């Protein structure tokens, strides 16, 4: 093996991060939140439900759809973010 | 090459309206494609061609590192005025012979 | 009652009908393995008589005149393939489903 | 409001004295169980019992607390400030809904889960029946012979288990014989109330002589 080697050394939250339109509900339930220039459900969780109920852009059926979405407790739980990002949501 | 996705083709045993070879023969002609890649593991090449005549291997929209070494290679023959193929080709590195039955 | 050719059947898994459409028949082009489901088919079971514990199930679910087992067609154990062509023939009078 | 459940409520051969409404909830979650597997968790036994309705739509809950345990059923007062502090401490305020699990299909599995729920209700009823007496000098007839255990069959579809440790050493019993003793198990047993008699205790023959003289 020494001879043959020397013969070769000259070669070698996921619901909040998802969009409102990605929700299982209809497009109207997403558009009710999207009328306030919201694209992510994290923006919906950043605002209170009372603040959304004080705007007539949401409808009566949209309130029931929002309740059905909040029944899973992933969104609209009355939270407050920095702007968008949590610590797990970090830039890398 | 590993994967091909012709646009209007469900399974490889079908036929596309306006090309005088089957989809299986197009897969053999793409299997014989001689291509160099430079700085990637795998790469996706794009092919678009419309009009009467051959679809040579030089009709692939080449990326910034993929280099075809034989551009006269025929794949198939389009045979009508408005009948066009549009496929995505997946070309990757490897070693030996890796068939389809082992590894969509 | 008759048999149900629809996908709506029990004892399944995401691996039980992840290649079937919304009406039981496998797609044209779905490359299957040995032992998947091509056509989902459920048949009737026992009749006997209406039990005391099943007296409420006698008529409270539309099509509750039949039971439900499992007799779906499967690829015989050993062969792969790619489904290239599906034929559906219907005896006249029977409701055509959405894929027919 | 099809009124099918209304007349399905009043069957009522065996669940007249049993909790009717609870059996609808039971059967409704059983229609909702069977082929559910996605959603977020499972279903919900709790559901707005609307007698009139009949097909009570499985509603969810939010349970107002001051704690962070049971994530899909958790409120606080600070979250109740968006509702203008209308929520109080400890309430079970429902703020969500659920649907059904289907078709052709999923409903003999729903029949199967309807049966499962009926069985659970029957077990509860049997427990209540055994609690009514709470151990007495009743007899019975052997039917099955298990390892170090004797199965007895009484009246009104009732079964009792005879421990071999509470039995006589030489005196061996078999099927077809009739034995009598005092039970001492009707509370916590196993999926109901396993009637456990003891034909070896003194109080066992306390009324045995009383039955004669």
């Amino acid at each position: 093996a020494t001879i043959l080697a020397e013969q070769l050394e000259a070669f070698v939250d996921p619901i909040l991060l998802r969009p409102v339109d990605d929700l299982e509900l209809t497009v109207r339930s997403a558009n009710c939140l999207k009328a306030e220039a919201i694209h992510y459900i994290g923006d919906l969780v950043q605002r209170t439900e009372v603040e959304l109920l004080k705007t007539p852009n949401l409808g009566k059926k949209s309130l029931t759809e929002i309740k059905d979405v909040l029944a899973s407790r992933g969104l609209s739980l009355g939270m407050r973010l920095e702007n968008w990002p949590p610590a797990s949501i970090a830039d890398e | 090459v590993t994967e091909v996705e012709i646009d209007g083709v469900l399974h490889e045993y079908s036929t596309k309206e306006g090309v005088q070879e089957d989809i299986l023969e197009i897969l053999l002609n793409l299997k014989g494609l001689a291509v160099r890649v430079q700085g990637k593991d795998e790469v996706i090449l794009t092919l678009n061609k419309s009009g009467i005549g051959p679809v040579t291997a030089a009709d692939i929209t080449h990326d910034g590192d993929v280099e075809i070494v034989k551009p006269q290679h025929v794949i198939c023959h389009l045979t009508d005025e408005n009948a066009s193929i549009s496929m995505r080709i997946k070309v990757q590195r490897g070693r030996g012979y890796v068939p389809a039955s082992t590894r969509e | 009652g008759p048999e149900e050719i629809t996908a709506d059947i029990p004892n399944v898994g995401e691996a039980a009908l992840s290649k079937l459409d919304e009406s039981g028949i496998v797609y044209i082009g779905a490359e299957v393995t040995g032992g998947d489901i091509l056509v989902g088919k459920v048949t009737p079971k026992g009749e006997t008589q209406l039990t005391p514990e099943e007296k409420l199930l006698r008529a409270i679910f539309g099509e509750k005149a039949s039971d439900v087992k499992d007799s779906s067609l499967r690829v015989p154990n050993g062969v792969s393939g790619t489904v290239i062509d599906v034929q559906v023939f219907t005896r006249d009078g029977v409701e055509k489903d959405k894929r027919a | 409001m099809n009124k099918e459940i209304l007349a399905v409520v009043e069957a009522v051969s065996n669940e007249k004295a049993l909790p009717r409404e609870k059996i609808f909830e039971a059967l409704e979650s059983a229609l909702a169980t069977a082929t559910k597997k996605k959603y977020e968790q499972e279903i919900d036994v709790r559901v707005q019992i609307d007698r009139k309705s009949g097909d009570f739509d499985t509603f969810r809950r939010w349970l107002v607390v001051d704690e962070v345990t049971q994530p899909t059923k958790e409120i606080t007062l600070e979250a109740a400030r968006y509702e203008d502090e209308s929520l109080n401490l400890g309430d079970y305020v429902e703020d969500q809904i659920e649907s059904v699990t289907f078709d052709r299909i999923t409903t003999q599995t729903a029949k199967q889960v309807i049966v499962q729920k009926v069985r659970e209700a029957e077990r509860a009823m049997v427990v209540d029946q055994f609690r009514e007496h709470e151990g007495e000098i009743i007899t019975g007839v052997v039917k099955k012979v298990n390892r170090d255990n004797i199965s007895l069959d009484l009246g009104n579809n009732a079964e009792a288990v005879i421990l071999r440790e509470d039995m006589l050493p030489r005196e061996n019993f078999r099927p077809g014989d009739r034995v009598r003793g005092v039970l001492y198990s009707v509370r916590p047993e196993a999926r109901g109330a396993q009637l456990f008699v003891t034909r070896s205790k003194p109080e066992m023959l306390i009324e045995l002589f009383r039955i004669e003289v």
